[PDB]
């Protein structure tokens, strides 16, 4: 996915 | 700047240090593993081979800590092995991110050169490898002139090895730093940071205060010491 | 020389400092560690009677110090060599280990030859292993030729398939159909689809053929039963009913000398239950630390029974007693809710439902982890198609 | 991913 927060 | 290791990491949330056997450790969120090396990175080694999501890393005692934002919880391995694996938390309400340990013991202590006349850097300095590493402020253009001492404007006019670059600019000759003088008139050239590493010239004669002149500037036409050493001791 | 004591003087370790060799062991400690005091100081040289030790000697400037040949091992006390017990490390030899007074025999079914090392052996046949699962909507066949993994379909009328198994004898494929509640047969080849089951069926969990009395055993969850019938499906009759909850895993040991059924149940009090076949010599085999038991298989050679479990996230194997129980994977992420089980050699198959992954590793580390295929849907049955 | 697979 998204390596965000 | 250099590259440790670099091969096939995909995303790496995580990095800890263990100074009691100075291994590296890192997590992958993508590989989704752990792995651990040297500081130079050459025995590199799959800890955990299955990690999930980890966004935070730490190592205490005999195991490693991480934060898994896929499965909200907060998971545990042992360093060598990844053996016992176990989570410490259930699944918390939202995804944890980042991850510390509160440690009351010292950690290990070493002296820094920059507790010292702050290491002779003019603005910010750290401790190096071999020693106290200057550094210039975030604002403005500097450049690390006088032996990489001296945090000045980058304006372009760089100056000869003959001189002694100033916080103004202004190169007077090298010979006129720590002489009590203020040569640079804002007293740069005489702060105790340079004079406490400067030293005199074999042609010249030392102050007591660390200062430097030449010989006739002792018992002369006036005081120039700046602690009454050249009038003392003809 | 760059600087450090290049001359006899004795250099403690790691430091630029060198001692005077009379400093050995002499009572004052002068390293800065003290390595003249070594902790392998006041022993013996070997002048004495080989120093005790029942091999090789040495009587270096830290004591002495007893070595062994290969194959041996030094004492806690450091007085005699003891022997490896190389057959005691699981996985070290893959069929039939036999300990010597230094080394180790080994040997293999007739189904299998020994390698160049005489740890590992391989199937003696020249056909390839066939990797069978059961995706809901087909079942899919992999070609293992030599990791060149070949997709494809085997049948293409299957609406929802769970169980999966062989027939050696014939070359079938048996399996059944969740959704028209119907057990099938097929050859290999996809050609031949002829039912064997048509009723009485409402949830198959595993299907387990004897392939030496020629008869078809199955676990039914809604029917709580464990029933066989003829490999045509002709006679059928219930086996085992008798405090049968929730029975999901079956395996079976046709061999003479075995003839012993095994089957998993996960209702209260959840267990692997060991019985001959027709079902008289009922008995628990493992009980302990088992929560959701799910899929079994059966290692011939070795006479294992590999079982897996969903809920404590496990996989592992033990005798037929249920004895001498180990882990192959256990305290590991990987599985997240694995279903069914698959051996070949020394490879370990099995599907995740979680996952909805097929996934093999060394059956008897649990390492060598890597990922057979992905799957739309969940992956309920595997077996592996092999002489 | 409940255990029943009805
Ligand atoms: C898919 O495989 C099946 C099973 O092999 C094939 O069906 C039949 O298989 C037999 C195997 O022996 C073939 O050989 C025949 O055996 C009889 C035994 O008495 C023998 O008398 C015959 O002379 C012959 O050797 C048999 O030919 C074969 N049936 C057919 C229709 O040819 C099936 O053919 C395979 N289908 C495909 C897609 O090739
Ligand atoms: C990954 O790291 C290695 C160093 O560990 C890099 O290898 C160096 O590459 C430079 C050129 O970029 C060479 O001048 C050095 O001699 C190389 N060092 C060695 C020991 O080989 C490598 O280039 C890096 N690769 C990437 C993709 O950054
Ligand atoms: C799938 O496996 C089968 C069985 O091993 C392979 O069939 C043989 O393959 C070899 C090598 O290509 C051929 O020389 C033989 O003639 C084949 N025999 C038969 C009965 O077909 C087949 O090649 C494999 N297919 C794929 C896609 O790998
Ligand atoms: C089926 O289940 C019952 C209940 O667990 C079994 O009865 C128990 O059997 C043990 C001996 O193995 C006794 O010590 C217990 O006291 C019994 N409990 C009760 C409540 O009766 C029974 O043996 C099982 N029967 C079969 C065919 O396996
Ligand atoms: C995965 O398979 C590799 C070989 O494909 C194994 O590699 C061996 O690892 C052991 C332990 O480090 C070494 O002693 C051998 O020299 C290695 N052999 C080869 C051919 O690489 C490895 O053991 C397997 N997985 C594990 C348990 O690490
Ligand atoms: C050897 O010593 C260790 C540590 O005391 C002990 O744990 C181990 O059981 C001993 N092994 C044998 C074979 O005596
Ligand atoms: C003083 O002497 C020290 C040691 O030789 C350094 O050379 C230093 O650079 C000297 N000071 C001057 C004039 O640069
Ligand atoms: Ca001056
Ligand atoms: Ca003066
Ligand atoms: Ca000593
Ligand atoms: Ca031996
Ligand atoms: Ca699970």
């Amino acid at each position: 996915x998204x390596n965000x927060x | 700047r250099v590259p440790i290791v670099n091969t096939s990491l995909v995303w790496p949330n995580g990095l800890a240090l263990d100074l009691e056997t100075d291994l590296l450790y890192w997590a992958d969120a993508s590989l989704q593993k752990i792995e651990r090396s040297t500081l130079t990175g050459t025995n590199r080694e799959v800890v955990v081979s299955t990690a999930f999501h980890s966004f935070g890393l730490t190592v205490y005692g005999q195991y490693i800590y991480w934060t898994d934002l896929y499965t909200r919880k907060i998971y545990r391995a042992n360093k060598y092995d990844g053996s016992d694996l176990v989570a410490m938390t259930t699944r918390l309400p939202t995804q944890p991110s980042g991850i510390s340990t509160v440690v009351k013991t010292q950690r290990q202590q070493c002296s820094n050169p920059c507790d010292q006349f702050n290491g002779g850097c003019s603005h910010i300095c750290a401790p190096g490898p071999n020693g106290a590493e200057c550094q210039c402020p975030h604002e403005g253009n500097w450049y690390l002139a006088n032996d990489n001492k001296y945090c000045v404007v980058d304006t372009g006019t760089r100056c000869n090895q003959l001189q002694f670059t100033c916080l103004n600019g202004h190169c007077i000759n090298q010979d006129w730093k720590c002489d009590n003088d203020n040569d640079c008139g804002d007293g740069s050239d005489e702060l105790p940071t340079v004079c406490a590493f400067h030293t005199c010239r074999s042609t010249a004669f030392t102050c007591g205060n660390g200062r430097c002149v030449p010989y006739h500037y002792r018992c002369d036409y006036y005081n120039d010491c700046g602690d009454n050493s050249d009038e003392a001791g003809c | 020389q760059p600087f450090h004591c290049p001359s006899t003087q004795w250099q403690c370790p790691g430091y630029s400092t060198c001692i005077n060799l009379s400093a050995l062991c002499d009572g004052v400690f002068d390293c800065p560690n003290g390595t003249d005091e070594s902790p392998l100081c006041n022993q013996d040289s070997c002048s004495h009677f080989n120093g005790g030790c029942t091999h090789q000697c040495m009587q270096g400037p830290f004591g002495a110090t007893c070595l062994c040949p290969l194959g041996y091992q030094l004492a806690n006390d450091t007085k005699t060599c003891e022997d490896i017990n190389e057959c005691d490390i699981p996985g070290f030899c893959s069929q039939h280990c036999v300990n010597m007074r230094g080394s180790f025999r080994c040997a293999c079914d007739p189904e299998y030859t020994l390698e160049s090392d005489g740890r590992t052996c391989k199937v003696t046949g020249s056909e390839n292993p066939l990797l069978v699962v059961a995706s809901r909507d087909k079942i899919i066949v992999d070609n293992i030729t030599a990791h060149t993994h070949n997709l494809y379909s085997l049948v293409q009328d299957v609406s929802f398939v769970v169980a999966l198994d062989f027939d050696s004898v014939t070359g079938r494929v048996f399996w059944s159909d969740l959704l028209q509640g119907k057990t099938w047969s097929v050859f290999q080849n996809g050609t031949d689809k002829r039912v064997v089951h048509d009723s009485g069926l409402s949830v198959t969990e595993m299907i387990a053929v004897d392939w030496i009395g020629r008869n078809l055993y199955w676990t039914d969850y809604a029917l709580e039963t464990i029933e066989v019938s003829k490999i045509d499906g002709s006679h059928r009759t219930v086996l085992i009913s008798k405090n049968v909850t929730k029975p999901r895993g079956l395996a079976l040991d046709p061999r003479m000398g075995d003839n012993v059924m095994f089957w998993s149940d996960w209702g209260h009090h959840p267990r692997i239950e060991r019985a001959s076949m027709d079902g008289t010599m009922r008995t628990v085999i493992v009980q302990e630390k088992i929560y959701w038991p799910c899929g079994l298989s059966i290692d011939y050679p070795n006479r294992l029974i590999y079982f897996m479990d969903a809920y404590l996230d496990y996989i592992e194997f033990c005798d037929y007693d249920g004895h001498n129980r180990r882990q192959v994977i256990a305290s590991d992420l990987v599985l997240h809710h694995p279903h069914a089980l698959t051996l070949f050699e020394d490879f370990v198959y099995w599907t995740d439902r979680g996952t909805r992954q097929v996934m093999q590793a060394n059956k008897w580390h649990g390492g060598n982890q890597s990922v057979v295929m992905y799957s739309v849907h969940q992956p309920l049955g595997i077996t592996a198609i092999h002489p | 991913x409940x255990l029943x697979x009805x």
